């Protein structure tokens, strides 16, 4: 980015600009990940195939479109994303837990391994270990756990409008 | 207002000579009444400076006075009442708004006698809409207050 001119750009810049945005997207630092975003010209971010793919898996992400996040992992286009997609995978494994967690008052042991995105009933039960579940009674995950005025903090605020009114 | 007297001798006023020693500059008392002057002072008799005596434990009685007990400090009013009170105040505010809009339409409009004479006699819209805001203002955030520490204290 320093050397504009008397530089005639490396073809493996975009592809190594777009793997870094991977990096920065693997390890959740977002607001570094836009901002270096941003230093990628116009059409390089709209076109570029190496500089759409970590921005379009920031969209996914931010959406919750897992499944497409989760295709991502086939569509790699250079092979070297595998390394910083895969931890991806898992963090992003551990979110939608979290979504199951609070939304699905019921959710079954079939499906949810699809929801989850694993392959093998060994793996769901390790991961529901992880955390804690009821393990399917009814093989149905019945994770369905879900006053007390601020009198203090409104006290506080309504003191606050006394005194603003008092030190006239 | 208290003063106290002493009666100046007639032998001495008509014998030439002023019934008082000006050791001290302690005779401005308070630039003595007309009344008084009329009524004698300073012919048949003199005022005497007077002082009081402060004890600090008097005093203390003394504010005791209009003190309030701890069951009006933490008493809340009667809810039904401040709600009533505070429609009430704000239908008094929302017709004083009326007459505020009025008021300052025809107020630079002309000033010759918007300094003195245009009030006199006359309601004024902004000074009673203030009154009313700081009445139910300190209605509201007193109540409310009470409200709170009740709630948390009495628990």
């Amino acid at each position: 980015f320093d050397y504009k001119e008397q530089l005639p750009e490396s073809a493996y810049m975009h592809q190594l600009l777009g793997l870094n945005l991977l990096f920065l997207l693997s390890q959740n630092r977002v607001a570094e990940f836009h901002t270096e975003l941003e230093r990628l010209p116009a059409k390089d971010i709209q076109t570029n195939v190496y500089i759409k793919h970590p921005v379009s898996l920031e969209q996914y992400l931010m959406e919750g479109s897992y499944n497409k996040v989760f295709l991502a992992k086939g569509n790699i286009p250079a092979e070297s994303y595998t390394f910083f997609i895969d931890i991806l995978l898992d963090t992003i494994r551990d979110e939608i837990a979290g979504c199951i967690e609070k939304a699905y008052e019921k959710i079954l042991f079939t499906e949810a391994t699809r929801i989850l995105f694993f392959n093998t009933p060994k793996k769901m039960t390790d991961y529901a270990k992880k955390r804690g579940w009821v393990l399917g009674p009814n093989n149905y995950y019945s994770f369905a756990s879900q006053t007390t005025i601020p009198s203090t903090e409104l006290a506080k605020q309504v003191i606050e409008y006394a005194r603003q009114l008092e030190m006239i | 207002v208290i003063d106290a007297f002493r009666l100046i001798n007639a032998n001495m006023m008509v014998l030439g000579h002023e019934p008082r020693q000006t050791t001290s500059n302690l005779g401005h008392l308070n630039k003595p009444s007309i009344q008084a002057l009329i009524h004698g002072l300073n012919r048949h008799y003199y005022s005497i400076t007077i002082n009081y005596r402060k004890n600090e434990l008097e005093q203390k009685m003394l504010l005791n006075l209009h003190k309030k007990s701890w069951m009006e400090g933490l008493t809340l009013q009667d809810y039904s009442e401040h709600c009533k009170h505070n429609e009430s105040v704000v239908k008094e505010m929302l017709e004083l708004a009326k007459n505020y809009n009025k008021a300052v339409e025809e107020e630079d409009k002309m000033t010759p006698e918007q300094l003195a004479i245009k009030n006199v006699g006359k309601q004024d819209p902004k000074r009673h809409l203030e009154e009313h805001v700081d009445v139910l203002m300190t209605s509201n955030i007193v109540q409310c207050l009470a409200a709170m520490l009740d709630t948390v204290v009495f628990k």
